[PDB]
Formats: structure tokens, C-alpha cells, sequence
């Protein structure tokens, strides 16, 4: 009928868009997809986050690199503090409204583990992109809110999902970065990531070839950061 | 400490 | 009189835009200052230019892969949706452009100026005609060449009796002109002729050049061949 | 033909 149509349009603009590389137009495009009521499949949840995380991720790259400047030139005027804020409330609108649609339409009980746990971990991660730039009380409420929306993800993947699961993997991994990163809790970091990749590597050998190199991938970035964050070097 | 690495574009 | 504060802090915050790629910020950051009044420096020059064409250049890379696909969605789902968005991404160019050629009219060309001012400004203003006819249909696209020919002609006219055949914005300026020949006057042979003989010309100054536009030029000339080479294939 | 090099910045 007219919804179904009117899905496939916006589905089909955010492809389009995808490939023009105009992200924000794609965002735009997936938000009205979604608020047409239906569930997401797997491509289309995949299509919905690259738009996102491509919007909010040249804002969060953005950011970090006029606090650079700013750390160094403020080593004159209210200019780079101004712009940063700039750029600060427009990254902080748009994870608002990833969130606002992961609560008002994607966040359900219903669903394969899989769905439950992308999205949950979705709002894990829009709510530490908010509590990277965030300060005061309002940084102690995102963070416990990240926390939250990890820790439900992360039960129901222990308790769904297989150890080598991509998703359950890509959830650990940013759950770990929450807690180097965010909630200041290092040794929680380095055990959760190495807990992860060992209870991964014990699996592998039962996984096929396409399965192998999905979970080997994030694997890796594991690794990478247990090296990264297991070093003297600070 | 640089940015440790999330998990990538699916 | 606060203006000069004001006109200062648009251009230090254009810089930080530049930093940080945000160059819809920094050309309207640029935008500002130019209205302010006050003729741009050479590096505000280059800071306006470098705003805006990162952010037509995003919109015609789009507008490109779009018209693609709308060429060529004849061959499987088909449907309005392409060329919905093609519309709507060549609206938002054809503002920009409409916004820079405002800007030129309005506030940059000028009669008096040294000559690589204005020529500077005239070739910007045969630019956006140039990207506004690369997306014109029918009518207006006549006037529209006409009006690219126009700038780019009366700045070739000052740059052959003012500047040297190495200078980089006289380069730049034939290079560009050889496009609009080749892509937009449909003159192939008119633009290898130019770009030819403007390669030639400034290889027999080169060893003159001044080290201040030796990268500058150098790189126009490499673009220069690179064209002929494209075009010169058959 | 694929679209022709321009006039970088600067
Ligand atoms: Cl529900």
C-alpha cells in the first residue's frame, strides 16, 4: 500500500544518497524509512547507521581537532571555543535524534537477539559520542545512560549469542572503549577486551570461512587496543 | 593515550 | 569601526573551519567577511575560493553520480526517486553558485585592483557560471555560457597583457578556460589548442619562474597534460 | 571522457 511505497522511495534515496556520498541527506532519508513503522532488516539497520555514524563521525573529527588547536592556542580570542561549542550543539542534536528514533521505533522487546542487541548498542555508542564532548552533571547522566544501554546489549548477547557473534564482538569492543575512554575505568577495559578475544579465539576453529573473517576482524581491533592501552609508553 | 579503535562500518 | 574586530574573527574562524574540513562553515564565515566592505588579501582570497569550492565540489561530485544513475536507471527498479534527488541536489548547487556570483557582482569585482586581483575574481565568476552550466537545460543555458565566456574571456584579456605566461592565476586561468571549451562550448580542438599553447608557453619561461609559484604553477602544468593526455587519446 | 582536471586552491 501507500506506506510500503513510500518505505521503498526513501529506502532506495538513501542508497542513492549513500553512493553520492551525501550522508546527511541519507540520514534524513533512513529517519523517515524508519518512522514509517516497519522493522529494519539487516542491510537496512546497516544503512542506517553508516548515515549516522558518517554525519556524527565528521563532527566528532571535527571536534577533536578544534580542541587540538584550542589546547595550543589557548597555551588568543573567544573565537575556537565559540566554533568548537558550534560544532559541539550541532554533533550533540543529531545523536539526539538517533537516540529519540532508536527509543521511539527501533528499541523494542520483540525481535531476533541480533536487532535487540544492534540497537541497544547503538545508543550505547550515540550516548558516548555525547559524553566525549559533555562536561557537569549532564556528563554523569549520558554516561550512565551509555552504561546502561551497553550493560542490556551485553546481557542479551552472553546469553543469545555465540562468543565469535560479530555483533556481540563489536559490542564488547566499544563497551571496552567506554570504559578506557569515558568511564575512566582502564583495568575493566583491558579485562573486558582480553575476556572478549580469548572467548572469541577458544571458538574459531568451529567457524566457516566467512564467519571467521567477520569475527577475525574485530578481533584484531581488540588486539589493537589491548596493545594500544597495555604499555608503559603513558 | 590516542583514541582506541570502535567497531568499524558493517 | 568594532567591524575590523568582527571581520577578524570571521576570517580566524574561517581558518578553524579549514582546520577542521567544515567548509560550509568556513565559506560562510568568508561570505561574512567579504561583506564587511573591505577588499581580501591574497591569502583571503584563496581562503574565500577554498571554502566554496570544497562545497560546490562535494555537489557536483554528487549531482555527477547522480545523473549516472538517472542515465542509466533505465537499464532496473527505475521510478521518480532519482531524479527527485538529482533535483534536489542541483537546486542546492545552483544556490551556492547563485551566492558566489552575489558575492563577485557585489562586493569583489571592482575596476580598480592590481590586474591579478581581478583577474582572480573573473575567472571565479566564469567558474560558477561554468558549474552552474555543467546543470543547465535549455533556456537559461545559453545566457549562462555566455556569461561564463564573458568572465573568463575579460580575465584572459588582462592576464595576456599583464602577467606572465608562468604566472600561476593566469594558468589557472587558461586551465579552466580549456574546460569550458572542451566541456561546456563543446570546442574540443579550441580547448587543447589553449591548453597546448599555454603549457608551451610557460615550459619556455619555466626556467624564470620564481620559486614563490614554482609548486603553483608546476602543478597547474601538470594538469594541463594531464587534460591533453584525456583528451588527446581518440 | 572523465571529467577534466580544474584549477586547484591556490
Ligand atoms: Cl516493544
Amino acid at each position: 500500500g501507500a506506506m510500503a511505497m513510500e518505505r521503498a522511495s526513501l529506502i532506495q534515496k538513501a542508497k542513492l544518497a549513500e553512493q553520492a556520498e551525501r550522508y546527511e541527506d541519507m540520514a534524513a532519508f533512513m529517519k523517515g524509512a524508519v518512522e514509517k513503522g516497519e522493522e529494519l532488516s539487516c542491510e537496512e539497520r546497516n544503512l542506517l547507521s553508516v548515515a549516522y555514524k558518517n554525519v556524527v563521525g565528521g563532527q566528532r573529527a571535527a571536534w577533536r581537532v578544534l580542541s587540538s588547536i584550542e589546547q595550543k592556542s589557548n597555551e588568543k580570542g573567544p573565537e575556537v571555543r565559540e566554533y568548537r561549542e558550534k560544532v559541539e550543539t550541532e554533533l550533540q542534536g543529531v545523536c539526539d535524534t538517533v537516540l529519540g528514533l532508536l527509543d521511539s521505533h527501533l528499541i523494542k522487546e520483540a525481535g531476533d537477539a541480533e536487532s535487540r542487541v544492534f540497537y541497544l548498542k547503538m545508543k550505547g555508542d550515540y550516548y558516548r559520542y555525547l559524553a566525549e564532548v559533555a562536561t557537569g552533571d549532564d556528563k554523569k547522566r549520558i554516561i550512565d545512560s551509555a552504561r546502561s544501554a551497553y550493560q542490556e546489549a551485553m546481557d542479551i548477547s552472553k546469553k543469545e549469542m555465540p562468543p565469535t557473534n560479530p555483533i556481540r564482538l563489536g559490542l564488547a569492543l566499544n563497551f571496552s572503549v567506554f570504559h578506557y575512554e569515558i568511564a575512566n575505568s582502564p583495568e575493566e577495559a583491558i579485562s573486558l577486551a582480553k575476556t572478549t578475544f580469548d572467548e572469541a579465539m577458544a571458538d574459531l576453529h568451529t567457524l566457516s570461512e566467512d564467519s571467521y573473517k567477520d569475527s577475525t576482524l574485530i578481533m584484531q581491533l581488540l588486539r589493537d587496543n589491548l596493545t594500544l592501552w597495555t604499555a608503559d609508553n603513558a | 593515550m590516542r583514541k582506541a579503535s570502535s567497531a568499524p562500518a558493517l
